[PDB]
RNA sequence: GGAUAGUGGCCUACCAUGGUUUCAACGGGUAACGGGGAAUAAGGGUUCGAUUCCGGAGAGGGAGCCUGAGAAACGGCUACCA
RNA sequence: AACGGGGCCUUUCCUUCUGGCUAACCUUGAGCUCUUGGCGAACCAGGACUUUUACUUUGAAAAAAUUAGAGUGUUCAAAGCAGGCGUAUUGCUCGAAUAUAUUAGCAUGGAAUAAUAGAAUAGGACGUUUGGUUCUAUUUUGUUGGUUUCUAGGACCAUCGUAAUGAUUAAUAGGGACGGUCGGGGGCAUCAGUAUUCAAUUGUCAGAGGUGAAAUUCUUGGAUUUAUUGAAGACUAACUACUGCGAAAGCAUUUGCCAAGGACGUUUUCAUUAAUCAAGAACGAAAGUUAGGGGAUCGAAGAUGAUCAGAUACCGUCGUAGUCUUAACCAUAAACUAUGCCGACUAGGGAUCGGGUGGUGUUUUUUUAAUGAC
RNA sequence: GUCGACGUACUUCAUAGGAUCA
């Protein structure tokens, strides 16, 4: 015996035993209880809006440094402050204080990158195909 | 689904009434904000 | 093998292959039956009758000699225990244990053995009720079990 | 090497009663002659009862752990 | 307590084959055991076998020729439809034509190829290969 | 007995004390209309199905009706709630 | 020659009634075929009669669309169910297939596997036995109604006869009984052993105690040590061994009482009564709580001497609760083989514990012997 | 109140072994 019922009329015990045990999985528990988005960086969203507080690396001497591309952003949904990357210092000119920025998942500790500023794509601005509306 | 929060409960008051009645019959066997609750506890 | 224990003993009686009476046995099949009835009238249980016949009369097995089991021979002749023999002895043992417990309330060991004996009565009493040997409303109740064993 | 279908007689004799090819009793019955009345009584080899001669009421055997011990002075034959 | 005597018989045969014994003792006997052994005998996996009567369930002595790779019982005896036989042959046998899956069908106990030829089906008793 | 197109505690009067449940009743949750179907998978399985067809229910929320073969209708009526 | 499917025979046919047709069999006659007249099997239809399922085979059912899939030059294809062939003229013609679909319900062939019921106070089966007490009622009663007769049928009660008259093993499953044992298994009484502490008496006289050295401590009112006693409360050394017993925790002085138990022996008895187990219950080391008793030793807590020296570095003295017990709570352990329970099988060896069998073995019984021990 | 316990979500530390050669 393998420690499980094997009789032909033991379907109920096998079903009930299985149902009780599926709750041991973390994947199952999160999936059913709807808590799988607590771990998500944006709390269930794929993108987040934020307010540019300050450009921390604006003053760093070495051009195009990793620090130069970081911007300190305040998440509008909950007000928590986070750090986000910019593709390059050339794009950092477009970003300035007090604009709405759409963040996306990505110096360790920086997990976000800016994809839109003032409702316009940075890549569109970087390629000189749009103007930032103010 | 029976007693879930509705967008505008006031606009369907009669509906809410039914639910209450149902509860009173269904749960008859048993009967026979964070800040507010914490404030009461600390006051006590 | 033992229920209510860890023992696995196999001591048992081995019935011979041949199902006919021994050649050296030269007593009529009838005459054995009166012997069974006479002992049953004397009060002996079926187990005790078989020991006497086998030990002192050469009756190897009542079924072989007479074609019917001892209990059936007794019932045919109007001799029938009110309750089956084995159930009678289990109740008798439990009554003796209870009489020991009332004087000795700290005898936790006897308290444990009483549960095993009673749980043995209920399993056996449950069997007889199914076959209808025992009336369906028959229960082993602790208080009045002394009456049944008498 | 041995043949299970046709075991040796000594081999079977050594084995336990229930473990032979076809289980059977290792006991037997005896004709015991009372010293007084010279009548014959049938006694089981492993008798559990103090068999008594019916005419003389004399003890013929006494029970023990296994085989019964026959009373001294009682002649016996295997039946 | 003894639940499946056929399981005990098949296990004893497998152990005896493993140890290289030329013959094995099976106790208790049964009609199902005898029919299973007769199927194996027809397919050659075992030799002559002899039933010993002792006024009880009985005994058997089986001659072994060393041609048996494995014999086993499938417990519980699942109800097998004609479509479901091939699944069982795939699951239990190392190859397609290496071995047999024995079924107790309404026409008797038989190997799966005989079942397909006779267009019958039933419960599954075990396998031999 | 009443009522219904009609069976029926559907309701009434009088009677009994019954009925369901560890083979999970009852209560709770459901980001629960159900199915045909969709995806994946070697097979067992797991998940999805408001959404071209079928059936059910609703016409802001409760309640009650006229007409008519057919509606408790709402691109019909009356009251109450918002 | 292998594979499958049907029939018979072999002690093996469902029973009964009615109806329909009629084979074959006997026979006349005319040529294996027709024909006269009997007999009417088989088969079919219906009424009574009737153990119930599980399982599997086959057939219907499971909308269309969707999926798979046959045909077709939508210019190809995704698709769609279209289309194709002649043509001066009137026209001809192939398709719109097929499979799948779980469970439940229905019909059907199997009869392996697994259940279920039957004859035991016979209240049993059968009948061309024989009698009753009942109910029903076709036709003939011209017709209707009522009664009666005969008759038929159903049920019931007796009677007679027929019959192989009716009960599967007894699992190296389980329970029960019996016999002689076995155990540091359990409860209640009882007996003893020194030892520890204390007290009395007793002889002696400077230390005793503890440290790495000291000091708190006791001490000429006699300490420590010595001898004769006495009291109290615990615990059972050596024998003592992973050996024995118990479900586990656990169990060690003698004797008695009470009940319980494994194994062994049995040609005794019952006959599947069994394995595992949510719910529920009994016990559960040590510590611990409630209320009495006891309180020798050791001793959490508390106090106090010294706080110098690293192998002897946490030591000393007093010691509350506890340790013990009675009546109840608590329910935890490395509660360990860090290893579920039941059953089967797969090597040799010699040691040990309990029982049993065998020996013409040693010893004892010192009369034999029989026991006991080897 | 840089409070305790729990639940949840994360971060981090433990990877080299044999043979030849210099
Ligand atoms: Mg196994
Ligand atoms: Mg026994
Ligand atoms: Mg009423
Ligand atoms: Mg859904
Ligand atoms: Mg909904
Ligand atoms: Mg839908
Ligand atoms: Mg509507
Ligand atoms: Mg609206
Ligand atoms: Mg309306
Ligand atoms: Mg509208
Ligand atoms: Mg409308
Ligand atoms: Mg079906
Ligand atoms: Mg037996
Ligand atoms: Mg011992
Ligand atoms: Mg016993
Ligand atoms: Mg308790
Ligand atoms: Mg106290
Ligand atoms: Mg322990
Ligand atoms: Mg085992
Ligand atoms: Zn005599």
């Amino acid at each position: 015996g393998k420690g499980k019922p094997r009789g032909l009329n033991s379907a109920r015990k096998l079903r009930v035993h299985r149902r009780n045990n599926r709750w041991a999985e973390n994947n199952y528990k999160k999936r059913l209880l709807g808590t799988a988005f607590k771990s998500s960086p944006f709390g269930g969203s794929s993108h987040a809006k934020g307010i540019v507080l300050e450009k921390l690396g604006i003053e760093s001497k070495q051009p195009n440094s990793a620090i130069r591309k970081c911007v300190r952003v305040q998440l509008i949904k909950n007000g928590k402050k986070v750090t986000a990357f910019v593709p390059n210092d050339g794009c950092l000119n477009f970003v300035d204080e007090n604009d709405e920025v759409l963040l996306a998942g990505f110096i360790p500790g920086v997990r976000f990158k800016v994809v839109k500023v003032s409702g316009v794509s940075l890549l569109a601005l970087w390629k000189e195909k749009k103007e930032k509306p103010r | 689904g029976t007693y879930r929060k509705r967008f505008n409960e006031k606009a369907r008051s009669g509906h809410m009434a039914k639910l209450k009645e149902l509860k009173r019959i269904r749960n008859k066997q048993f009967t026979r904000s964070k800040v507010s609750r914490l404030k009461k506890k600390r006051l006590d | 093998g033992r229920m209510h224990s860890a023992g696995k003993g196999i001591s048992s009686s081995a019935i011979p292959y041949s199902r006919n009476a021994p050649a050296w046995f030269k007593l009529s099949s009838e005459s054995v039956i009166e012997q069974i009835v006479k002992y049953a009238r004397k009060g002996l249980t079926p187990s005790q009758i078989g020991v006497l016949l086998r030990d002192a009369h050469g009756v190897t097995q009542a079924r072989v000699i007479t074609g019917n089991k001892i209990m059936r021979i007794l019932k045919s002749n109007g001799l029938a225990p009110e309750i089956p023999e084995d159930l009678y002895y289990l109740i008798k043992k439990a009554v003796s244990v209870r009489k020991h417990l009332e004087r000795n309330r700290k005898d936790k060991d006897a308290k444990f053995r009483l549960i095993l004996i009673e749980s043995r009565i209920h399993r056996l009493a449950r069997y007889y009720r199914t076959v209808a040997v025992l009336p369906p409303n028959w229960k082993y109740e602790s208080a009045t079990a002394s009456a049944l064993v008498n | 090497v041995q043949d299970l279908l046709h075991p040796t007689a000594a081999s079977e004799a050594r084995k336990h009663k229930l473990k032979t090819l076809v289980q059977g009793p290792r006991s037997y019955f005896l004709d015991v002659k009372c010293p007084g009345c010279l009548n014959i009584t049938t006694v089981f080899s492993h008798a559990q009862t103090a068999v008594t001669c019916e005419s003389c009421s004399t003890i013929l055997c006494t029970p023990t752990g296994g085989k019964a011990k026959l009373s001294e002075g009682t002649s016996f034959r295997r039946k | 307590t003894r639940s499946s005597v056929l399981a005990d018989a098949l296990n004893a045969i497998n152990n005896a084959e493993k140890t290289g014994k030329r013959q094995v003792l099976i106790r208790p006997s049964s009609k199902v055991i005898i029919k299973f052994l007769q199927v194996m005998q027809k397919h050659g996996y075992i030799g002559e076998f002899e039933y010993i009567d002792d006024h009880r369930s009985g005994k058997i002595v089986v001659q072994l020729n060393g041609r048996l790779n494995k014999c086993g019982v499938i417990s519980p005896r699942f109800n097998v439809k004609i479509g479901d036989i091939e699944k069982w042959t795939a699951n239990l046998l190392p190859a397609r034509q290496f071995g047999y899956v024995i079924l107790t069908t309404s026409a008797g106990i038989m190997d799966h190829e005989e079942a397909r030829r006779k267009h019958v089906s039933g419960k599954i008793l075990g396998f031999v290969y």
